Formats: C-alpha cells, sequence, structure tokens
RNA sequence: AGCGCCGUGGCGCAGUGGAAGCGCGCAGGGCUCAUAACCCUGAUGUCCUCGGAUCGAAACCGAGCGGCGCUACCA
C-alpha cells in the first residue's frame, strides 16, 4: 500500500515551500579601494558576516594564497601595492566552491571546526562531517 | 593537486607516466628549442624551453600527456 | 544563567540518567523489551542498503547523530570497507493530544531515558520504546563481503532510493536480492531526494518503484520519502520502524555463540604500556547471552601452513575482560546486537581485518571447522549490479569444476574450489578456514566481470571436520 | 592521538650560536652601433607568537601555535 507514502511526501513539499520560497545568493560584489599606492579591502568582516566564518581563518587564507600579509584593521584588511579587484571576486567564487559552499550541498552556513589538529570542515544544515583544510 | 605550470622558460610540475628524456626527445623536435633536464635540489620536474612558447608546449601536452588541462596555469611573468 | 550543559545535565537527571544494569539480574523472565535491557543496549540490528554515491551513512547520522568515521584518509570521500555503526533510541511521546507522526523521537545513546519533548507546547516526555543499533553496509560493486556480512547479522532493512537519477538503478536491486537471500522481509522503502524534485518526477519515480517490487518476494513493504541533508519526516521512519518489524524470535534458551565481524585493537599511541587495555573483537550475539568474565575460544582462530602445505586451525580460547555494548560498559549481553567483545586476545590479533567474519564459541561448546564441505546451491536468472546497454542482462551460467569462487558463508568471507557440480549440490574445497554450528546463511558469487558478482544462495549440508589442535 | 620536518627577501637553499643570509627573481647602471651574453648596485624580513641559561640569541632549551610527512580511526 503507497497510501501513506503520498500523504508524507506532500508533507515534504509542503516544508520545502514553507523554508524555500524562492526556489545560496548571499555574497556582496567585493568593493576595494586603489589609492594609488594602498589598496584597501573593508569588505572582509561584512563577508565574514554574510558567509559565517571565522574572520583570522579568511584572513590568513587571504595571506596564504598571494605573496602578502598586510594589517587587519577596525574590519578591513589593508595592502600597499598595485592590485586590481576582479582577482579577489575569483579568490571569494573558488574559495565559496570549496569552503563556503559545500560540495555535496548547496548551503553556505557551513564552516571550520576542529574535532584532530587539523581543520575539519562541517556543515549546519546537516552536520557533514569531511577534512578540508588545505 | 597535482599543480603544472611553465614560469618564464620551463616546465615545472610533471607527471611520470611516460619518460622524461622521451619528453625532451618529443619536445626538442617539434619545438626545435633548447632544453635542459636539470634536477633541481628536490623540486618537482624541471624541463628548459628557449624562447617565451608557453602556448606551445600547452599545444605539447595537449598532443603527449595533458589529461585535465585545467590546473595547467599560464604564468604572466 | 545556566550553561548549555548545566542545562542539558539537569535534564539528564531529571529523566531519570541511565540505571546501571544489574550484576545478576533473573534471565528466564528478562525481555528484548525489559527496561534494564532497554536503556543501555539494543535488541534489534537494521542495516541500511543502496547505490553508491547517494548517501547511507548521512541517514543514519540524521536518525540517530552517531558519527559513521568514515576512516582511512582515502576512504574518507569515496567508500569504506568496513561497516558503520550507530546507536539510536526509540523514544514515543506519552502525550495522546500530540499528532502520531511526530510523537516518535530518535534520540542518541548517552540521552536520559526520558527527556523532554522538544516539540513546542508539550510538557510531556518520552519514553523508550526501543534501543534500535544501525549496521551501515557498503554499496560499492566491489564491497560485497562485508555487505552480506552486515546482513546476515542485519535483522531490519532500510533501503535508500534517489529519484532524480535512473530509476532501475542495479545496486539495490542486489542488495535487496541479498537480503531476500537470507530470510529477511522487513524492509522498508526511503526515497532519498524529494526536494530538488517536482511534484510530478516523485510520483512517477514511485510509480516505477512500486512496479519494481511486484516480483520479489518482499510485497507489503511501505514506502516513504526522508531527507538526509534537511533532517526531516524521520520520526515517522522510527514509526515505521516500530510498526512493521517486531523482534525476532530470540529467548536465553539456545546456546551462546559470536560472530565477529570487526576487529579492534585499545593501544592508545603516545600513553605509557604500563596502563593499557585487551583486544577488542566486534561481533554479533544472535543467539545466546554473554557475562562478564566468561571463557571463549575463536573457532577458525590461528590458521598457519606445515611445511607439507597442511592447513592447521589453531583455536583462539581467551578470557571476557568486558562486553561493551552501546555507550557504557554491562553487565549482561543481548542477543541481537553488535557487542564488543573486549578480551585479552593479543591487540595484534585485532589489528586491522583479522577478525572479519569470523565464528567464536564461548567454553562450553565445541564448533566444528570444515576442510571440504557438502552444499546445496539455487541459482537466479539475470545478474543483478550490471548495466547492460539494451542487451538481455547476462544470463548466469552453470558452475564449472575447480573455480575459486566467493562463498560467503555468512560473515566467512572464502574463496572455494568446486570439486562436484551436479542440479543441486556442490562440493566445497576451503584453502581458508569456515566453520558450520547449525545451518549458517550463505551467498554465492562468481567472476564473471573483474569483481565478484552475486549468483545465488547456497545451505551447507555437510562436511569433512578438521579436529581441534590442543 | 602521538612521533619524524618546516617557520623567508617573490621564490628555492643555508648556517644558525658576535647579528641578515647565497642564488633564482625584480629594478637600476655598466658593456656593445645596438640586442642578446657578460659585468656592477640595490630594496624586499617579527627567518612562526611567548620565555629561560647567557655582556648578547634567528639559533642552545621549553610551553605552544600554523602547515607538512609515518602509524593508522588509534573501544
Ligand atoms: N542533495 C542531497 N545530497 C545528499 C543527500 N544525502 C546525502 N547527500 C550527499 O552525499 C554525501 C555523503 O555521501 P556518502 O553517504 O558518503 O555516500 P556513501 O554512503 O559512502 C556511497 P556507498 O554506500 O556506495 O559507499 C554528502 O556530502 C551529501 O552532500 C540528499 O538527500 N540530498
Ligand atoms: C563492536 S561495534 C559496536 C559498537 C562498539 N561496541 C562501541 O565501541
Ligand atoms: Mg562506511
Ligand atoms: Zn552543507
Amino acid at each position: 500500500v503507497g497510501l501513506p507514502y503520498s500523504e508524507l511526501l506532500s508533507r515534504f513539499f509542503n516544508i520545502l515551500r514553507t523554508n524555500n520560497p524562492e526556489l545560496k545568493f548571499r555574497i556582496p560584489p567585493p568593493v576595494c579601494l586603489r589609492d594609488g599606492k594602498k589598496t584597501i579591502f573593508s569588505n572582509i568582516q561584512d563577508i565574514a558576516e554574510k558567509l559565517h566564518r571565522s574572520p583570522e581563518h579568511l584572513i590568513q587564507y587571504l595571506f596564504a594564497e598571494l605573496g602578502t600579509s598586510g594589517s587587519v584593521d577596525g574590519k578591513r584588511l589593508v595592502i600597499k601595492g598595485k592590485f586590481q579587484s576582479k582577482q579577489m571576486e575569483n579568490v571569494l567564487r573558488r574559495y565559496i566552491l570549496e569552503y563556503v559552499t559545500c560540495k555535496t550541498c548547496k548551503s553556505i552556513n557551513t564552516e571550520l571546526k576542529r574535532e584532530n589538529r587539523l581543520f575539519f570542515m562541517v556543515c549546519k544544515s546537516c552536520g557533514s562531517t569531511r577534512s578540508v583544510s588545505s | 593537486s597535482n599543480y603544472i605550470h611553465i614560469r618564464i622558460t620551463t616546465v615545472q610540475g610533471v607527471p611520470e607516466e611516460y619518460d622524461l628524456k622521451r619528453i625532451l626527445k618529443v619536445l626538442k623536435k617539434d619545438f626545435a628549442c633548447n632544453g635542459n633536464i636539470v634536477k633541481d635540489p628536490e623540486m618537482g620536474e624541471i624541463i628548459q624551453l628557449q624562447g617565451d612558447q608557453r602556448a606551445k608546449v600547452c599545444e605539447f601536452m595537449i598532443s603527449q600527456l595533458g589529461l585535465q588541462k585545467k590546473n595547467i596555469k599560464i604564468h604572466g611573468f | 544563567g545556566e550553561t548549555e550543559e548545566e542545562k542539558r545535565k539537569r535534564e539528564f537527571e531529571e529523566g531519570g540518567g541511565l540505571p546501571e544494569q544489574p550484576l545478576n539480574p533473573d534471565f528466564s523472565k528478562l525481555n528484548p523489551l525489559s527496561a534494564e535491557i532497554i536503556n543501555r543496549q539494543a535488541t534489534i540490528n537494521i542495516g541500511t542498503i543502496g547505490h553508491v554515491a547517494h548517501g547511507k551513512s548521512t541517514v543514519v547520522r540524521a536518525i540517530s547523530g552517531v558519527q559513521t568515521v568514515r576512516f582511512k584518509d582515502e576512504l574518507e570521500r569515496n567508500i569504506t570497507i568496513k561497516l558503520g555503526y550507530a546507536n539510536a533510541k526509540i523514544y514515543k511521546c506519552q502525550e495522546p493530544t500530540c499528532p502520531e507522526p511526530d510523537c516518535y523521537r530518535s534520540f542518541k545513546s548517552d540521552k536520559e531515558i526520558s527527556p523532554k519533548c522538544q516539540r513546542p507546547g508539550c510538557p510531556g516526555r518520552y519514553k523508550l520504546v526501543r534501543h534500535v543499533s544501525f549496521v551501515d553496509c557498503p554499496g560499492h560493486d566491489i564491497l560485497m563481503s562485508t555487505m552480506l556480512s552486515g546482513a546476515a547479522v542485519m535483522d531490519a532493512a532500510l533501503l535508500l532510493i534517489a529519484g532524480n537519477e535512473s530509476c532501475p538503478q542495479p545496486q539495490t536491486s542486489e542488495h535487496l536480492a541479498a537480503i531476500e537471500i537470507m530470510k529477511l522481509k522487513h524492509v522498508i522503502i526511503l526515497q532519498n531526494k524529494v526536494d530538488l524534485m517536482r511534484e510530478e518526477s516523485a510520483l512517477e519515480h514511485q510509480k516505477s518503484i512500486l512496479k519494481f517490487i511486484r516480483g520479489t518476494i518482499a510485497d507489503g513493504a511501505p514506502i516513504v520519502p526522508i531527507s538526509a541533508q534537511l533532517k526531516y519526516n524521520i520520526d515517522a521512519v522510527n514509526e515505521f520502524i516500530v510498526k512493521t518489524i517486531p523482534v525476532p524470535p530470540r529467548d536465553f534458551m539456545i546456546s551462546p555463540r559470536l560472530i565477529v565481524i570487526r576487529s579492534f585493537d585499545v593501544n592508545k599511541p603516545g600513553a605509557e604500556i604500563e596502563d593499557l587495555k585487551g583486544g577488542v573483537a566486534g561481533g554479533s550475539i544472535l543467539n545466546g547471552v554473554f557475562k562478564l568474565g566468561d571463557e571463549i575460544e575463536i573457532r577458525p582462530g590461528i590458521v598457519t601452513k606445515d611445511d607439507k602445505g597442511k592447513i592447521q586451525c589453531k583455536p583462539i580460547f581467551s578470557n571476557i575482560v568486558s562486553l561493551f555494548a552501546e555507550q557504557n560498559d554491562l553487565k549482561f549481553a543481548v542477543p541481537g546486537g553488535l557487542i564488543g567483545v573486549g578480551t585479552k586476545v593479543d591487540p595484534t590479533l585485532c589489528r586491522a581485518d583479522r577478525l572479519v567474519g569470523q565464528v567464536v564459541g564461548a567454553k562450553g561448546h565445541l564448533p566444528n571447522i570444515y576442510t571440504d564441505i557438502e552444499i546445496n546451491y539455487f541459482l537466479l536468472r539475470r545478474l543483478l549490479g550490471v548495466k547492460t546497454d539494451g542487451q538481455k542482462q547476462a544470463k548466469v551460467r552453470k558452475l564449472e569444476p575447480n573455480e575459486v569462487l566467493m562463498v560467503n558463508i555468512g560473515s566467512t568471507a572464502t574463496g572455494a574450489r568446486v570439486v562436484a557440480v551436479k542440479a543441486d549440490m556442490a562440493r566445497l574445497q576451503l584453502t581458508s578456514p569456515a566453520c558450520t554450528e547449525i545451518n549458517e546463511k550463505i551467498a554465492l558469487s562468481r567472476r564473471i566481470e573483474k569483481h565478484w558478482r552475486l549468483i545465488g544462495w547456497a545451505t551447507i549440508k555437510k562436511g569433512t571436520t578438521l579436529e581441534p589442535i590442543a
């Protein structure tokens, strides 16, 4: 008897329509200021709250990708040189593909915890447990 | 991982499914350029190529061994 | 201003905590649903079956909350060889006012005997209907022997099907056939994906699944939509487990035994060896009650080769130091549950894959190791687990003499050589030690397409005994 | 979870014990009619955060961080 099957499926669809009326896109366009010799990104903490990441880890990765380690001020990263703005758009999109969005599911709220010595990637919608720290 | 790249010229990062001296023999003829198989003190594989021919070595691994063609990064330099 | 841990501790003490098992309770009265048995040990084993790249550990984790490791770096992502374990407690609301579908609530191992209901508006609590063990089984085309062993251990089935891929996937059909082989009919069909689907795609997939299960052994198998990522509609699965699946006949009359499927060594590195622990054989008890401080011998045990090529079997006697079940050390063991027997067996004997499918008997029994066995085999028509590109799913041929074929006698994974071929019976020569106690359910697989492929079922009828060397 | 390595000048490599290292880069200058080649000069650092013995520590030692690599999921 498949009668008690359709009721649960309709309940699931109603739960979806309740939770997800739109069916993630909460990633703002980066704003980098080029003062001739000084490039300032005052959007690091705003994307920290728009991606649910630890800002220290964001800054450590953004240092580890380039040959630069600027200054943290406050909610903003400071570096002194000639650099573009599209580069960190690509950096953010790749970082979203690798950490901010889980490859398995479309969710942003997922984040980095420490269950050993390394960083373990965990989710918030489900709780998927993989080792994504490199 | 398995990151392959070309730096102004040299190719650093080479999977070794085929022989490196065979790599020299399949590069030297078509490219007509000098190539040196140098063993640096414990980095990846080093193969030289005189004259900037980065797109040409792109064509080359397209011909011989390239199977991913996405992690190979054309450096500015 | 209570810390969350303090509030949880208050709820745990309020919920009665977890009463310790009696040291010596009356067993002629104990039932699998008794309060003392149910609080700290699982009584029914539920296994999950599905196709690759679908997600079974995720559903088990969502149901219970106990994580399934997925170890060995390379296996952290693709497929696991050893089985997955997870303890869940069936808690049902005592209040009639709240709706039946969300009355049930599955909790994890160390929860109290009565937690507070999380639904808003119900001051009631939960009562423990059953403690359930979960045995996650691999569903890849390479790893079958572990899945067959765990399905032999398995008593209740959860089939997982996702919709957006092809409706007739072969792996789930193969696992269902394997379950049908070993006397198991309580199967619950679960839809993995419902959210990303349209309201008619789901109905078409359901029609396809119903069409699929019409001529197989299981007939009245319910189908339930579930989610592995969103973590919804888990209480309905709990209700279906409570309703559809009863307790298989398992009382205290039958003799004690053990079927070890995993071997665990307890050697914490970095700590001085002055304070160590014994080696653990992870085994299922389907028949018998095991108590703390018992003498037990692994029957196939030490396999060795003499200089003449003869295979010597040395049974591994050992004293039980602990019987770890569920979350806490317990005094007595319940049949129908995967328990870790931590004995004085040398830890290197439980290192990686040594006690994977080995029969073990308590002192007071004499199992029989066999070298040559007589088997009754029954075959199927089409090979399951193969996607033929439009031409007649492969027909299984008859067996030939002297072929190494994988004869999974329950948990034992052995490659036997056929010595005799007839319509129903066959003589199997075993280079690896195998043992028989009563009947043992057996699966048969051949090598036709590289990896092992199931053909049919088998039952031992006789055998050539090897007398233990004392 | 431990044990075997690392802590850059854009990078690779070195001695770590009296105080910024060599080279690959970069820029500038010299050579040449000119280019290449060759030759000279630079500016890029808490050589990872915190302490100890020491007139003095980048090192000698640690009370830990960040990443590596072997065991192997280490009830
Ligand atoms: N969209 C979606 N993804 C899911 C669902 N369930 C699981 N997944 C995905 O599956 C991944 C986990 O797969 P996993 O359980 O390891 O697969 P597996 O059980 O090892 C396959 P096999 O049993 O053959 O070994 C997660 O990263 C998750 O994103 C679901 O219901 N919906
Ligand atoms: Mg697994
Ligand atoms: Zn996720």
